C-alpha cells in the first residue's frame, strides 16, 4: 500500500526522463525494479539505517548518472523539466524518513547535516536551523553537537549573537563539561581578536574583554567544583579527601586553560584567582616563567 | 488543545508532543479505553519530541525530591524553556498536561504563557505514556528504568527517613 | 534464434529474511479483474448490512437526571464538555459530560427555570478569569433573571 | 558519441549489470593457479 | 427512541458535530451518537481507509432496490407506525380529490 | 463569501485559522530576559562595550 | 496526457442550463480522465516481460525447432519444471 | 591577514562521525519455582 | 513443628506457595534470602544437588498476615503470582511485605509504601536485605508525590487502615494498576466504621468499589483468624463493568 | 514407475530454490557459523561485508585470492541468482568454485576461510549444489569442529553413506569408517581424479597428502 503510493510518485519524472531523449525503458524499468526493491525494504519492517543508506548511495549515484548522460547526448547541463529536484527532493525525503523513524544514529543525522550544507547554493538556512533544533530537542546532553552548529553559525555565517545564545543555552543544559566549557572560551577570545584587528585596519585605512572571559573562567571554575562535588557527594577524612581531589581536578583544568593561553594579563589574573604544597611550587614557577616572558 | 505534555522519569525528563486530541465526551467508553491500550493507537495520538536524561545519581535524587514537593527545578525550566513556544500571554495560551495539579501553578509563575491540564485527559495521556515505556523513545534513553527506580526509591526513601551511619 | 522465457528470481519474490514482508506485485489490466460491478455491487451491500448490524446509537446518560423534566438546555458554545440543564421543578444543573457528572446543582426559581443560557460576563469593573469560572442566565417565570 | 569510462562503470552500477563478472567467469582460466 | 423516552423537549448537538443531547419529559438527559455506525475510536490509516471506502461506495450505489431497501430500514415505535400509516391515507386522498 | 463553501471540494472544519504566535527555538532568547546569571553578566559588560 | 495504453484502460458508455448538473457532470469526467492516465502511467511499474521466440534467418523456421533444443537453450529452472510423468498402468 | 589565519578554531567528532567507517574484526561461534522431582 | 521434625514440602493451588505436610500442615513461601528470619518464625530447610546446596523455606503464620488468613480460608484468585509486580498499600513491615517478595520472587518487584518512620527504618532495614523490595516512606495518599518511582505495576494488595479505603485505593489505583488489574482489599470494618455493623460496612465498601470502577469477584471474611475482617478480591476494569 | 518416485526426482531437481517463504527461511537458515536464528535473520549485504574482510585478511597471508575477489566476491555476484543462468554459465560458476575449494583447502584451521567459506555456502549453495567437491578438499580435517558443522549442513551424496550415518552426532568419524569410506572402489576412482586434478593445479600440502597416504596403505591393508 505505502510502498505503492511510494512508487506512483516516484513515476512522473521517470515519465519526464523517458520522454526527453537520454533514458530507454528498459533502463528505466531495471531503475524502477531497484526502487521497488528499496521502497519495500524500507517499508517492511525489521529495516533499518544500513538500508537507508544503501538506498540514499543508489540515488545519488543514480542522479550523477543523469548528469553524466544529459551532459553527453543533448550537451545541456541545466534542462528545464521535473528530473532535476525530482531526485534532489527524494533524498532529502529519504533522509527526512530516516531522521523520524530512527533518532538515534547521529552518523545518520550528521550525514543528513553533511548533504544540507553541501548544497549550500539551494539549502534553506531555514531549514538548516529546524534540522539544528529538531536534533537539539532530541540530544541535549551531546556538546558535540552544541559545538558543530555554533561552528557552523560562527563560521559559514558569523552571528555572533547567535552563537552567544547557543553557547549559553547549551551551557544551561550541560553545565558539567569542561569541554563545552573550554569552547565556550576560545570563542569567546577568537571573536576578540577578530575585532581587535577589525579595529586595526579600521584605523589603519583612516581589559574588558579579557575580564569577560575571566568571568566565565571565574563561573567555569564554580560550577565544575559544584559538579565534581555532586557527583560523587561520608566522614572528615573522606570528606577532606575528596575535596583535595577536587581541587586538583579543577586545577589542573586551569593549567589547561593556561596551556590554552594579554597573555601576561590573562595569566596573571588567573593565578590570582588561583590564590584567593606541590601546586603552589607549580604555580610560583608559573610566575618566575611569566617574567622571563 | 493539549498540545504538549510533560513526562518525569527516573532517567529524566521527557516532552510529547500531542498530534490527535482524542474525543472529550466519549472518553468513557470501551473503545476509547481499549485504544489507550494498544500500541497501534498510541502512536496516533502521541509523538515524543523531546529528552533530556538527568547527569547523575544525586541530581536525580535532587530532582525527584523536587518533582515530590511540586517546585520547578533547574533541569526543568531548561527543558521546558527549549521546547515550549513563546506564543501570546493573553491570547492562545500554549497547553501542556502535567500529572499534578500542585506542579501546575509553579509552572505557571514561572513561564507566564503556559496553562497547565490536569483533568481526566490528560491523566489518560499520561497513563498510556507509562505503559508503553520504553517502546515510545524510538531507541533513545540508555540505562535501564527498573535498576533506575530502585536506586532512586531507595535513595529518596534513606533521605525522608533520616538515616544514619552509627 | 533468440528464445526467452518467463524466468522469475525467488530473491525478488520471496524475502530472504524472515521478518521482511513480501513483495505485492500488482498489475491493473481490466481483462485481469473482470466483474468490477457486480464486485462493487457486492461491496456496497455488505456495507450496508454492516451499517445496520453496527447502528448503536445511545451512550448513556447524566448522572441520575432531573427531578421534575428538562425543559431548557444550553451549551457552553466556547467549551466542549460543559452543558447547562434547567428543570420545571426549579433547579439547574450545570454537568461535566467526559464523566458524565455534575458540578454543580442550583436551586434557582420557584416557577419552571423557562430559559437557560451560558454566557462569558464581562463587567466593566474588571475581568472575570474564564479559564477557573463559567458563567450561567438562568431567566424564569417568577419574574426573575438569575446570573 | 560513445560512453566514456566513468560513467560506463556509473551505468553497470545503476543498471545492475552482471555481463562484465559473467565474462570474468567465462574467461576464468585455472591454467595460472 | 427508546421506550423510556417520553415528549422530547430539547435537543442539541455537541460541540464537535458528533453527538446528540436530548433533555425529555421524562426527567433525563440523555446523548445519542450522530451517526450510530461510528465509534469514538481513533483508526489506523488502513481502517480509515477501508471506512472512507465503504461509505463512498454505498453512497454511488444508493440508488438499486435492495440497497436502498436495506438502508431506509427502521423499527419506530407502534403508535408512530400507525400515525404514519394514516397521514399515508389521508395525504393521497387529499391529493385525488386536488 | 459564503458561496464559496457550498461550490468547493472538501472542508476541513477547524477554518478560521487560529492566532498564530512566536515559535522558540535554542538559536534565538526566547523571551529576551536573561534567565542566567551568565547571560546576565554577559549582557552587563555587553552594554558597557 | 494521452498515451499508448488508454486503449486497454477505458471503459465504454451509453448540455444542461442546470449549474450543479454542469459542474457534477464535469468533474465526474475529469476525475475519470485522471483515474484513466494514473493507471496508464502506473504500468511502467510491471516487473517483466513477456517471452518470444524469432527465428533470425529466412530458412530458420519456428514449427521446426524441438524441445530438446529448448531445454538445452533456455534455463534450469524451467528446464526442470518442463515435468514427465509416465504412469503406463491407468 | 595571517594572523586571521593562525587564529585557532574549535573542534568537534560530528563531522567525523559522518565521514568516518569502522575498521573491527568479526567474531565467530529449573526454575526458582520448581521442585525436585525425586 | 518441633526443632527436628521433618516435613513434606508440596505446591499449593496457588503458585508461589507451597505446603508443608507433617502431623500439620504449615502454609510456606520459598526464602529469598536464606538464613535470617524476619519476624522469628520458623523455617524448613531441604538440602539439594557440583556440589548440593541447602534451599530454604519459611512459615507462613495466619494469626499476624492478613494475607495467609485469606489463603487458608480459600480464595479462588489472588492476583499474585511468581512474576508480577505489586503494590503494597500500608506496608508496615516485612512480617506481610516480606512473604509477598517471597512469592513474587526475584523475577517480579515489589513496592512497599508505609507513612511513619519507625516502621519505615524496620523496612528500610529489611529491604537492603532484599532485593525485590523497594520502600516508599511517604503517605499513600498521594500518588502524584511518589510517581517517579512506580510504572505500571500489575496488582494491589490494601492493608490500610484509614477510613478513606476505598478512595485512596482508587487514586493508586487509577495512576498505577494495569487494566484488567488484580486489587485485593483488606477491610476492617471497626477501623472504617464503630458505630454500625460489620456487614453494613462491607456492603458500603464494595458499593464503593463499584463505583470507583472495579469489579469485585469475590469476598471472605476469614473469621477463626480474625474477627470482623474481610478480604475483597476485585478486578479493575476501566472499560465497560457490565 | 511409481508416482512418489518421480515426484521425488521432480522434488531432487528443485531442491534449492525457494518457492515459498517457507523453504526460503530453511535454505537460508543453514549455516556455518551463525545458528538458525540468527541465520534466518540476517541478510546478503551483512554476509557479503564479513566476506570482503576476510577475503582482504586471505589475499594477505597468501595472494592467490585476488582472481576470487575480481570474480565470485563482487557486488554482481551479490546480485546473481545461480538457479536462473544457463547450463553454460552454471558449468564455469562450478569452475570458479572447485578452483576455490582446491586453494582454501589447506586454510580451513582459519576463521578467514570460515567466513569467505559462509559467504560461498550461503550465496551459491555450494553445501547441496556441489558437496562433493566440499567433502572432498575438507576431509582430512574429520576431527575438527569445521568438518562437524560441513556434516551438519550438507546432504550428504551417494559415496558417503558412513558419514551419512555419521551426519549430526557427536562424536567425530572415526578412523575406521575413513578406511571403509576409502575401500569402496569407486571412491577411489574419484579421488584419484581429485588428486590428479590436484596435483595439475599444484597446490598440495603435507597434512592432505600423509592422511592420503595413511588410507591408502589402510586400503591395501
Amino acid at each position: 500500500s505505502k510502498t505503492r503510493y511510494y512508487l506512483e510518485q516516484c513515476i512522473p519524472e521517470m515519465d519526464d526522463l523517458v520522454e526527453k531523449g537520454l533514458f530507454t525503458k528498459n533502463e528505466v524499468s531495471l531503475i524502477m525494479k531497484k526502487r521497488t526493491d528499496f521502497e519495500h525494504r524500507l517499508n517492511s519492517r525489521g529495516s533499518s539505517i544500513n538500508d537507508y543508506i544503501k538506498y540514499i548511495n543508489y540515488e545519488s549515484n543514480v542522479n550523477k548518472l543523469r548528469a553524466k548522460r544529459c551532459k553527453r547526448i543533448l550537451q545541456v547541463k541545466k534542462t528545464n523539466s521535473l528530473s532535476d529536484w525530482s531526485i534532489q527532493q527524494r533524498i532529502g525525503f529519504i533522509y527526512q524518513r530516516g531522521t523520524n523513524k530512527f533518532p538515534q544514529d547521529l552518523k545518520f543525522w550528521a550525514m543528513y547535516l553533511n548533504y544540507m550544507k553541501a548544497r549550500g547554493n539551494q539549502t534553506s538556512y531555514k531549514k538548516i536551523h529546524n534540522i539544528y533544533n529538531q536534533l537539539l530537542k532530541l540530544h541535549p546532553t551531546n556538546v558535540d553537537i552544541w559545538i558543530s552548529c555554533a561552528k557552523y553559525e560562527y563560521e559559514v555565517h558569523a552571528n555572533f549573537k547567535s552563537c552567544r545564545n547557543i553557547f549559553q543555552n547549551g551551557l544551561r543544559f550541560n553545565p558539567d563539561v569542561p569541554k563545552l566549557w573550554y569552547e565556550y572560551v576560545k570563542f569567546e577570545l577568537n571573536f576578540i581578536t577578530k575585532l581587535i584587528n577589525r579595529r586595526k585596519v579600521m584605523g589603519l585605512i583612516n581589559a574588558l574583554r579579557g575580564d569577560i572571559a575571566l568571568t566565565i573562567f571565574d563561573v567555569c571554575m564554580k560550577t565544575l567544583g559544584k559538579h565534581y562535588i555532586n557527583k560523587h557527594k561520608s566522614d572528615s577524612k573522606m570528606n577532606i579527601e575528596l575535596n583535595k581531589e577536587t581541587l586538583n581536578y579543577l586545577f589542573s583544568e586551569s593549567l589547561r586553560y593556561i596551556k590554552l593561553f594579554e597573555r601576561d594579563y590573562l595569566i596573571n589574573h588567573v593565578l590570582q584567582f588561583w590564590k584567593n604544597p606541590e601546586l603552589y611550587l607549580k604555580t610560583v614557577m608559573i610566575d618566575i616563567t611569566l617574567n622571563i616572558r | 488543545p493539549i498540545e504538549y505534555l510533560l513526562f518525569e522519569e527516573p532517567t529524566g525528563y521527557a516532552v510529547f508532543k500531542v498530534k490527535l486530541q482524542q474525543d472529550d465526551i466519549g472518553s468513557r467508553l470501551k473503545e476509547v479505553q481499549e485504544q489507550i491500550n494498544d500500541f497501534g493507537a498510541f502512536t496516533k495520538l502521541i509523538e515524543l519530541v523531546s529528552f533530556a536524561p538527568f547527569k547523575g545519581a544525586a541530581e536525580a535524587l535532587e530532582n525527584a525530591n523536587d518533582i515530590s514537593e511540586g517546585l520547578v527545578s533547574e533541569s526543568l525550566k531548561a527543558i521546558l524553556d527549549l521546547n515550549l513556544p513563546k506564543a501570546s500571554s493573553k491570547k492562545k495560551n500554549i497547553t501542556l498536561a502535567i500529572s499534578d495539579k500542585n506542579l501546575g501553578p509553579s509552572i505557571k509563575e514561572e513561564f507566564p504563557y503556559v496553562d497547565c491540564i490536569s483533568n481526566e485527559l490528560a491523566q489518560d495521556l499520561i497513563r498510556g505514556v507509562r505503559l508503553h515505556g520504553e517502546k515510545l523513545f524510538k531507541g533513545l534513553q540508555s540505562g535501564d528504568l527498573e535498576r533506575a527506580q530502585l536506586g532512586l526509591g531507595h535513595a529518596y526513601s534513606r533521605a525522608k527517613v533520616k538515616f544514619s551511619v552509627q | 534464434m533468440k528464445i526467452k522465457t518467463i524466468k522469475r528470481s525467488a530473491d525478488d519474490y520471496v524475502p530472504v529474511k524472515s521478518t521482511q514482508e513480501s513483495q505485492m506485485p500488482r498489475n491493473l489490466n481490466p481483462e485481469l479483474h473482470p466483474f468490477e460491478r457486480a464486485r462493487e455491487y457486492t461491496k456496497a451491500l455488505n456495507a450496508t448490512k454492516l451499517e445496520r448490524m453496527f447502528a448503536k446509537p445511545f451512550v448513556g446518560q447524566l448522572g441520575y437526571g432531573h427531578r421534575d423534566g428538562v425543559y431548557a438546555i444550553a451549551k457552553n458554545y466556547g467549551s466542549l464538555n460543559k452543558l447547562a440543564t434547567g428543570s420545571a421543578d426549579g433547579v439547574i444543573k450545570y454537568w461535566n459530560m467526559s464523566t458524565r457528572e455534575e458540578f454543580v446543582s442550583f436551586k434557582a426559581h420557584y416557577g419552571l427555570v423557562t430559559g437557560l443560557c451560558v454566557t462569558q460576563p464581562r463587567f466593566h469593573d474588571k475581568k472575570p478569569d474564564l479559564k477557573s469560572q463559567n458563567f450561567m442566565l438562568s431567566c424564569s417565570d417568577d419574574k426573575t433573571v438569575k446570573l | 558519441p560513445p560512453p566514456d569510462e566513468e560513467e560506463q562503470l556509473l551505468a553497470k552500477f545503476v543498471f545492475g549489470d552482471t555481463t562484465d563478472l559473467q565474462e570474468n567467469l567465462a574467461k576464468f582460466n585455472a591454467d595460472f593457479i | 427512541h427508546t421506550k423510556r423516552m417520553q415528549h422530547v423537549f430539547q435537543v442539541k448537538y455537541s460541540m464537535d458535530s458528533k453527538y446528540i443531547i436530548s433533555g425529555s419529559d421524562d426527567g433525563n438527559v440523555r446523548l445519542w451518537r450522530s451517526k450510530a455506525w461510528e465509534r469514538s475510536n481513533v483508526k489506523t490509516t488502513r481502517e480509515k481507509n477501508k471506512l472512507e471506502y465503504d461509505e463512498k461506495l454505498k453512497e454511488r450505489f444508493r440508488h438499486m432496490p435492495e440497497i436502498k431497501r436495506i438502508s431506509r430500514h427502521r423499527h419506530v415505535p407502534q403508535v408512530i407506525k400507525k400515525a404514519q400509516e394514516i397521514k399515508n391515507i389521508e395525504l393521497s386522498s387529499i391529493k385525488r380529490r386536488e | 463569501i459564503v458561496q464559496q463553501n457550498r461550490r468547493a471540494d472538501h472542508l476541513i472544519f477547524p477554518l478560521n485559522k487560529p492566532t498564530e504566535h512566536n515559535h522558540a527555538s535554542a538559536f534565538t532568547r526566547t523571551q529576551d530576559v536573561p534567565q542566567t546569571e551568565l547571560q546576565e553578566k554577559v549582557d552587563q559588560v555587553l552594554q558597557e562595550s | 496526457k494521452e498515451r499508448e495504453n488508454q486503449n486497454k484502460f477505458e471503459r465504454s458508455t451509453y448540455q444542461t442550463k442546470d449549474k450543479k448538473l454542469r459542474a457534477g457532470l464535469k468533474k465526474i469526467d475529469e476525475q475519470y480522465k485522471k483515474a484513466v492516465s494514473s493507471a496508464a502511467a502506473t504500468d511502467y511499474l510491471l516487473p517483466e516481460s513477456n517471452g518470444y521466440l524469432e527465428p533470425e534467418n529466412e530458412l530458420e523456421k519456428t514449427f521446426k525447432v524441438q524441445q530438446s533444443e529448448i531445454k538445452s537453450s533456455v534455463d534450469v529452472s524451467t528446464a526442470n519444471k518442463a515435468l514427465d510423468l509416465s504412469l503406463k498402468e491407468f | 591577514e595571517t594572523n586571521l589565519k593562525k587564529l585557532p578554531k574549535l573542534e568537534t567528532g560530528f563531522d567525523a562521525l559522518a565521514n568516518k567507517k569502522k575498521k573491527k574484526n568479526v567474531l565467530p561461534s529449573n526454575d526458582w519455582f520448581t521442585l525436585p522431582k525425586p | 513443628a518441633r526443632g527436628g521434625a521433618k516435613v513434606v514440602i508440596e505446591p499449593h493451588r496457588h503458585a508461589g506457595v507451597y505446603i508443608a505436610r507433617g502431623k500439620e500442615d504449615l502454609l510456606v513461601t520459598k526464602n529469598m534470602a536464606p538464613g535470617e528470619s524476619v519476624y522469628g518464625e520458623k523455617r524448613i530447610s531441604v538440602e539439594e544437588p557440583v556440589p548440593p546446596t541447602k534451599v530454604e523455606y519459611r512459615v507462613w503464620n495466619p494469626f499476624r498476615s492478613k494475607l495467609a488468613a485469606g489463603i487458608m480460608g480459600g480464595l479462588d484468585e489472588l492476583f499474585i503470582a511468581p512474576g508480577k509486580k505489586v503494590l503494597y498499600l500500608g506496608a508496615a513491615s516485612g512480617t506481610s511485605v516480606s512473604h509477598v517478595s517471597d512469592v513474587v520472587g526475584p523475577e517480579g518487584v515489589v513496592y512497599a509504601v508505609e507513612f511513619s518512620h519507625r516502621p519505615g527504618r524496620e523496612l528500610i532495614s529489611m529491604a537492603k536485605k532484599r532485593p525485590n523490595i523497594i520502600p516508599i516512606i511517604e503517605d499513600a495518599r498521594h500518588p502524584q508525590k511518589y510517581r517517579m518511582l512506580i510504572g505500571m505495576v500489575d496488582c494491589v494488595f490494601a492493608d490500610v487502615a484509614q477510613p478513606d479505603q476505598a478512595r485512596i485505593i482508587a487514586l493508586n489505583s487509577h495512576m498505577f494498576l494495569k487494566d484488567q488489574g488484580g486489587v485485593v482489599i483488606s477491610i476492617k470494618a471497626n477501623c472504617i466504621d464503630s458505630t454500625v455493623d460489620a456487614e453494613t460496612v462491607f456492603a458500603r465498601e464494595v458499593q464503593k468499589l463499584r463505583e470507583e470502577r472495579i469489579k469485585p469477584l469475590e469476598q471472605l471474611t476469614l473469621e477463626p483468624y480474625e474477627r470482623d475482617h474481610c478480604i475483597v478480591v476485585g478486578r479493575y476494569m476501566r472499560s465497560g463493568l457490565k | 514407475s511409481s508416482l512418489s518416485d518421480q515426484l521425488a526426482q521432480v522434488a531432487s531437481n528443485n531442491a534449492t530454490v525457494a518457492l515459498d517463504r517457507k523453504r526460503r527461511q530453511k535454505l537460508h537458515s543453514a549455516s556455518l557459523i551463525y545458528n538458525s536464528k540468527t541465520a534466518a535473520t540476517q541478510d546478503y549485504d551483512f554476509i557479503f561485508e564479513n566476506a570482503s574482510k576476510a577475503l582482504e585478511e586471505l589475499s594477505q597471508i597468501e595472494p592467490k585470492f585476488a582472481i576470487f575477489s575480481r570474480t565470485l566476491f563482487s557486488e554482481s555476484s551479490i546480485s546473481l541468482d545461480r538457479n536462473v543462468q544457463t547450463k553454460e554459465e552454471i558449468k564455469d560458476l562450478d569452475n570458479a568454485i572447485n578452483a576455490y575449494l582446491l586453494l582454501a583447502s589447506s586454510k580451513w584451521y582459519l576463521a578467514p576461510t570460515l567466513h569467505a567459506t559462509e559467504w560461498l555456502v550461503r550465496r551459491f549453495q555450494i553445501h547441496v549444489k556441489n558437496t562433493e567437491m566440499l567433502l572432498l578438499s575438507t576431509l582430512n580435517y574429520y576431527q575438527t569442529p569445521v568438518f562437524k558443522r560441513i556434516l551438519s549442513i550438507i546432504k550428504l551424496p551417494p559415496l558417503f553413506n558412513c558419514l551419512s550415518n555419521f551426519v549430526r552426532s557427536e562424536k567425530p568419524p572415526t578412523a575406521l569408517t575413513m578406511i571403509k569410506l576409502f575401500n569402496d572402489m569407486d571412491f577411489l576412482k574419484l579421488y584419484t581424479s581429485y588428486l590428479d586434478q590436484c596435483i595439475k593445479h599444484n597446490a598440495t600440502y603435507t597434512n592432505q597428502l600423509l592422511f592420503t597416504t595413511c588410507c591408502f596403505i589402510n586400503v591395501v591393508a
